[PDB]
Formats: structure tokens, C-alpha cells, sequence
């Protein structure tokens, strides 16, 4: 288990995805796990659920079967451009579909809170309606989903820019008072965590900022973990965002020099325990290490990958597999 | 073995695959069995060649 996570209340090699030893293609339900410890006391079962830009649904999942939602409205950049040739496939997040929520779903079985989930992705033909830069998609999503219907929001955007406000204000249009916002932010440009810190307590309450332990340990990746503010009697999304530029331009950051001190000091000791263990992990090579993450991902429907792309044989010698490459590269 | 398992690490950590460090040329011409590849000196110096960096 790893819970060297922390949370703040307001060019290298990915050897870190050694610690990510389950999943089909993308596994940010890693980083997750530690959102979970969280968010998991508090209620966003109720209401609809949002994913922007989720891409491969991987969190989507692993969120869906500890926290289900009535209604999922998945999001991802798609063109059809790229679809193989006779074949007319929708974004489906090809990870979700494999996993415990969508497997219950097509089979009709209830879901946890006993509501079936409905999934609609948000796809209707235009590559630049997934494109959230586009007001145009931003339109439709909040056509789609209707204004004051979802509870959590799950907004992973990789790094303001067009897209990250348009994302920020179709959350504050969409969510229920009262709702959750995750938000996938990032540290190391800190005039723009200024700048989403300021926008975002304009109109939400008990901001947190958590750091994920099983996030890359040189990224400065900030999950932001935000409650929409019930009655915000906030006059409108512009007058947020240019008095944040004002702030921003006039004034210090909304963000004390203690808080900035606090996630330095806690992330330079995270970042070297981390890598210790990724260090250990790949030295060691010991089978069994933090059995409850991975317990996660397999009731989450996870399962491990490698045995479809290597369908190797196990040798239990190092001999013999020497000598199988000796044929091998000789033939 | 740690040793090789660690000069994979450092191999990968660039960026690349070096086909040296998991087995030698000498560990292939023992663990192979003897043809008529890898018998001539020319024919044994090219594989050498072609077993390195290259």
C-alpha cells in the first residue's frame, strides 16, 4: 500500500510505471487510488458523472465501481479520420469497456446504488466538438449533459489554455451545488496554479490540493479536489477569470508561502521515497508488493496485461534462456 | 542475475536496447548448436559485427 500521498488544504525516463503492473493500455486509475482515500468518504454517487478528455476511461472505471453514478457522460478527442478502413467505431474508451462497469451494464445487472448506469458518450460526429477548445464543444457538452445535473466532474486535461477554461466553465455550469470537481492540475508553472486556484475559489468551496504517490515523482502533478459552493451567487465566468488576471498581475498569488514551503517539503521527501521504491521494485524483483493498489485495480476489473503481448514461455533457468536466444539470433 | 538485471536498467534508462548485455557472441557460439553459419572466420567476424552496437 502507498500512502506517502499528501493532501493541502486551501526529459527523464518513466521508470515509474514499474508500480503500475495491471491494466490494458493507459492506467491512471493509479494516480486514482489515492483520490479515492478522499473523496470516498464524502457522497457524489448522486447525480450524473463527467470525464473530459478521460481518453482510454481507465479512472473513469475504477471511479465507476466504488462511486457510481446514474448517468456518465464519457469525453475524449476523436476524429473518425483515424478509424481503419470499412469501419465506422465511436470514441470508446477501450479500457472501460473491458472493466466491472461496462461489463455490468451491457449484461443489464444494477450497479452498486442499484441504478443501472447509462453511458452516453458525448459524440456526434464533428472532431471538433471532442476538441474542448472549441466553443462549439463546449456547447454541445453542456447542451448534452443540461446545466445543474452531474455531481462529480472528472477533468484530466494534460497541460491559460483555451481548453482548461473552457473545461473549467462547463463544470461550473453543469455541476450540482454541492458537487465535486477533480481536477488534473500541475504544479510546476505555478503562475497558472495561481491563476486556476484564484478562478476556481471564486465559485468553489474546501479547495484541496493533493499530490497522487503513485504519480510520476518529477511532474508536479496536482489532483485538485474542490466542492462546487452551495448558492454561489457569483455574477459570472468572465468577471472570474479578468479578476484573476488582474490578482495575478497586480498582486502576490492567492497561495500562502507557507502552503508553497509545506508541498515542497512533503514532495522532495515523496519523490525520494518513491523512487527508493520503484529502485527496490526493479533490484529486488520481490512478487508480492502493495497487494491492496493492485487489489483495487482487479475488482475494478483490471487484469494483468502482459500475458496477451508476451506470450514468452517461463524459463526457470537463466541457462536455458540464454541458450533460447543462442537459436533464436543463430536461425 | 542482479548484475544483468541492473545493466538492462541502465541500458533501457537512455532509451535504448543494447543486445550485448543479455548474451555475449562467445555465450551464442556455445550455447548454439554448430552449422555452417558461424564457421568461417569472415562469416564469424561479420556476425561479431553485426552483434554489437550496430
Amino acid at each position: 500500500l502507498t500512502e506517502f500521498d499528501f493532501i493541502l488544504n486551501l526529459p527523464q525516463p518513466p521508470l515509474h510505471h514499474v508500480l503500475r503492473p495491471l491494466g490494458l493500455s493507459s492506467t491512471s486509475w493509479y494516480k486514482t487510488i489515492s483520490v479515492l482515500n478522499y473523496i470516498s468518504h464524502m457522497k457524489i454517487s448522486d447525480g450524473a458523472h463527467l470525464y473530459l478528455a478521460e481518453g482510454s476511461g481507465a479512472s473513469m472505471s475504477l471511479i465507476e465501481t466504488f462511486l457510481p453514478g446514474e448517468t456518465i457522460w464519457y469525453n475524449s478527442l476523436f476524429n473518425s479520420g483515424e478509424n481503419p478502413p470499412q469501419r465506422n467505431f465511436a470514441p470508446l474508451p477501450t479500457q472501460f469497456i473491458e472493466s466491472v462497469p461496462y461489463r455490468l451494464i451491457q449484461a443489464g445487472i444494477a450497479a452498486g446504488n442499484g441504478i443501472v448506469q447509462s453511458f452516453y458518450p458525448l459524440w456526434n460526429g464533428n472532431s471538433d466538438i471532442t476538441d474542448l477548445s472549441t466553443k462549439t464543444s463546449v456547447e454541445y457538452i453542456i447542451h448534452k449533459v443540461g446545466a445543474d445535473t452531474c455531481a462529480l466532474v472528472h477533468v484530466d486535461l494534460e497541460g491559460l489554455e483555451r481548453a482548461q477554461v473552457h473545461a473549467l466553465l462547463i463544470t461550473v455550469t453543469v455541476l450540482k451545488p454541492g458537487g465535486l470537481l477533480i481536477l488534473k492540475a500541475s504544479w510546476e508553472p505555478f503562475n497558472r496554479f495561481s491563476f486556476l486556484l484564484t478562478v476556481l475559489w471564486q465559485f468553489f468551496s474546501t479547495i484541496r490540493i493533493l499530490r497522487s504517490s503513485y504519480s510520476d515523482p518529477n511532474n508536479h502533478e496536482v489532483y485538485i479536489i474542490a466542492t462546487l459552493a452551495v448558492d454561489p451567487t457569483t455574477s459570472s465566468f468572465t468577471t472570474a477569470l479578468n479578476r484573476a488576471r488582474t490578482l495575478n498581475e497586480q498582486g502576490f498569488s492567492l497561495i500562502p508561502p507557507e502552503l508553497v514551503s509545506e508541498y515542497w517539503r512533503k514532495r522532495v521527501e515523496q519523490g525520494q521515497i518513491i523512487q527508493d521504491c520503484i529502485d527496490k521494485v526493479i533490484s529486488e524483483c520481490v512478487r508480492d508488493q502493495y497487494l491492496a493498489d493492485n487489489n483495487i485495480i482487479l475488482q475494478a476489473g483490471g487484469t494483468p496485461s502482459t500475458r496477451k503481448w508476451l506470450d514468452l514461455p517461463d524459463y526457470s533457468s537463466f541457462n536455458e534462456l540464454q541458450s533460447e536466444m543462442a537459436r533464436l539470433i543463430t536461425i | 542475475p542482479t548484475q544483468t538485471r541492473l545493466t538492462l536498467r541502465q541500458s533501457i534508462e537512455l532509451g535504448e536496447f543494447r543486445l550485448r548485455d543479455v548474451i555475449t557472441p562467445m555465450e551464442i557460439l556455445k550455447l548454439s548448436p554448430n552449422r555452417k553459419y558461424l564457421k568461417s572466420a569472415l562469416n564469424q567476424s561479420t556476425f561479431n559485427h553485426l552483434m554489437g552496437e550496430t
